[PDB]
């Protein structure tokens, strides 16, 4: 994935727009459960790996079982899965974040619930919404530069 | 010498990271390099691309009918998107991406470049009661 | 001059050896990276009063999946091409039993010749190019994404998965530079694969009509 | 006046008025541009 | 079965279900919750939704001509 990112983003920037924030969701879980970042944690790493896998399975944009409907799903949520795997790796969450076992299931259950309500709604007049979203920034445009 | 239509050609090397040459070094780091670029006043790209020691990949023109005839239709899509982005983000503003994508997709959907104009809307597989709301009610409805 | 002329003939040749490799033909590996001085030593130093005559440059290739269907490419000698001159080629195809043929027109063709190629529809399909257009591979440009042509078994999987017809797809006319680079006929579906910043990768389809 | 009747149909495809598919998924991702925000990758920039 | 649509009551279906059910109450239809001193025909229709007890079925029309019917009880209320 590190090698794929270098060809998706050739210039080298890192500012992207994505669904539910992850660093803030880790910061919240670090305080709903009084995580003390001073003592050894009790989070088994193979639990992190398999939990992230299972979570990645339940994020369907294109629901289907046959090919050509099982590869478009992997094309849709390609960037978000890379971000999720790089942020919730086993080294980082045993070195920096130091979440407990109880505080990890909460985070997993919240990622999914705040993702499933970002999907578009079937019926919004997307066309007219995109026509005045570009026309009013045409008003800020300078007349003759 | 030269190509007939291009009249004046300037020369400078930029300082921004917009026109620099960004390479991935052996240590795997993004490094930017200053390189000479040339900008003309006048366009005939099919010949400028065919010349020697001129990069045929990154060379482009700011006119899109030329890219349509020379490069294709998907190149028109991407160039139009890029120019919209550049004119929007000129004064530091920002607009989401979905809107640019949807606009530059519905603008080049039927294969050819139909402008959003009077006689660009006049042509599609649309009903009779919509073309009667635009200034030629009676004749098109008599046809219908 | 000839140094400009020995350069172009090597460049145009290198382009075509990829164009036919994209269409799924079998081209030997070293033919793709044939450097200039190697070309200058094999076919001749100069075409001005030289051994490279714009003939001795023609190429005949066979398909990967089947050794019978073959493709030919011709390099006419006159600046603009007449009538029997292509029938000279039409005869050369008639004798060798090859239907896929290309002609690398030098500077132009005649309106009468334009009539003379659209007639043999069910047999002897020829593609007309220009010397200038083949000087650069547009497929390796920055703006141009990656196209792939789908078999007629895959196309019936889309229209049954998304429960579509074939009229409801986005369209592309068979006259733009990439529609001809791949040799596409009406009724085919091409697949575009481009990377985007919101998802990472997006696959769209086009109907060539 | 151009783009009046484009909308998202009940199978998540963005279709025209005559049902001519425009995008197989809205914005190529499928999400509304209302519940997203800026983040960082933190994997592409560092060295080997 | 073969239900391909989302199990979430979208933003627009919640605004039309609340409007119709409220108009039926104003014309003397029988309620389906134990209200307590409530009178506004649109305040009642909102606490019926919180209790999943509105007797209306939604027919979603796919763009290929088909349809499927979801009972308001079966949908996950967005808010």
């Amino acid at each position: 994935d590190r090698e794929v990112l270098r060809v998706i983003f050739p210039t080298g920037d890192s500012k992207v727009v994505l669904p539910c924030n992850l660093l803030r969701m880790i910061w919240n879980a670090q305080k709903i459960f009084h995580i003390n970042p001073r003592l050894p944690s009790d989070l088994h790493p193979i639990k992190v790996v398999e939990g992230v896998k299972e979570l990645s399975k339940k994020l369907v944009i294109v629901n289907g079982d046959d090919p050509l409907s099982r590869q478009a799903q992997e094309n849709a949520t390609l960037l978000f899965n890379i971000h999720l795997r790089s942020t919730l790796c086993s080294r980082r969450m045993a070195e920096e974040f130091r979440l407990s076992g109880e505080a990890f299931d909460w985070l997993l259950g919240e990622i999914e619930s705040k993702f499933n309500q970002a999907i578009a709604h079937p019926g919004e007049m997307v066309g007219a919404l995109a026509a005045q979203s570009l026309g009013e920034p045409a008003t800020q445009m300078t007349l003759n530069t | 010498q030269g190509i007939e239509q291009i009249s004046k050609v300037y020369m400078h090397l930029p300082q921004t990271d917009n026109k620099k040459k960004i390479i991935i070094t052996e240590d795997g780091e993004f490094k930017a390099l200053q390189e000479w670029i040339l900008e003309t006043d006048g366009v005939s790209l099919m010949r400028v691309l065919s010349e020697k020691d001129v990069d045929p990949v990154r060379t482009t023109s700011n006119d899109i009918v030329e890219i349509f005839t020379v490069l294709g239709i998907e190149a028109v899509r991407k160039a139009l998107e890029r120019e919209l982005y550049h004119v929007i983000s000129f004064d530091g503003s920002y607009v989401n991406y979905r809107h640019l994508a949807l606009l530059c997709d519905t603008m080049t959907c039927r294969g050819h470049l139909m402008a959003i104009t009077r006689h660009g809307v006049n042509r599609q597989d649309t009903g009779p009661l919509m073309k009667c709301s635009f200034e030629e009610t009676v004749d098109v409805l008599m046809e219908a | 001059d000839d140094e400009e002329e020995t350069y172009r003939l090597w460049k145009i040749r290198k382009t075509i050896m990829q164009l036919c490799h994209d269409r799924g033909y079998l081209v030997t590996q070293d033919e793709l990276d044939q450097t200039l001085e190697e070309f200058k030593a094999q076919f001749g130093d100069k075409p001005s009063e030289g051994r490279p005559r714009r003939t001795d440059l023609t190429v005949l290739v066979a398909h990967n999946d089947d050794p019978t269907d073959q493709m030919f490419v011709f390099f006419p000698e006159e600046p603009k091409v007449g009538i029997k001159t292509i029938k000279v080629y039409c005869q050369r195809m008639q004798e060798e039993n090859i239907t896929r043929a290309l002609i690398v027109v030098q500077q132009g063709m005649t309106p009468s010749a334009k009539q003379s190629l659209v007639d043999m529809a069910p047999k002897y399909i020829l593609e007309q190019f220009l010397q200038q257009e083949l000087l650069i591979n547009i497929t390796e440009h920055e703006l141009v994404p990656e196209h792939v042509v789908m078999t007629k078994e895959e196309v019936t999987e889309l229209l049954a998965r998304y429960k579509l017809r074939e009229n409801q797809l986005p369209r592309i006319q068979a006259g733009d530079p990439v529609a001809r680079y791949f040799g596409i006929k009406r009724g085919q579906v091409v697949k575009i694969i481009r990377p985007s910043e919101t998802a990472g990768r997006y696959i769209t389809y086009r109907l060539v009509q | 006046k151009s783009m009046e009747s484009v909308m998202v149909k009940y199978d998540a495809t963005v279709r025209n008025s005559i049902n001519q598919v425009v995008q197989l998924r809205y914005g190529e991702d499928g999400l509304a541009g209302e519940s997203v925000e800026f983040q960082n990758l933190a994997t592409l920039k560092p060295s080997n | 079965q073969k239900r391909i649509t989302t199990p979430y009551m979208t933003k627009y279906e919640r605004a039309r279900v609340l409007g119709t059910r409220a108009l039926q109450i104003a014309m003397c239809a029988p309620v389906m919750v134990e209200l307590e001193g409530e009178t506004d025909p649109l305040l009642i229709a909102m606490k019926e939704l919180k209790a999943r007890k509105i007797p209306i079925i939604i027919r979603r029309y796919l763009p290929d001509g088909s349809y499927e019917d979801w009972g308001v009880d079966e949908l996950i209320i967005s808010d």
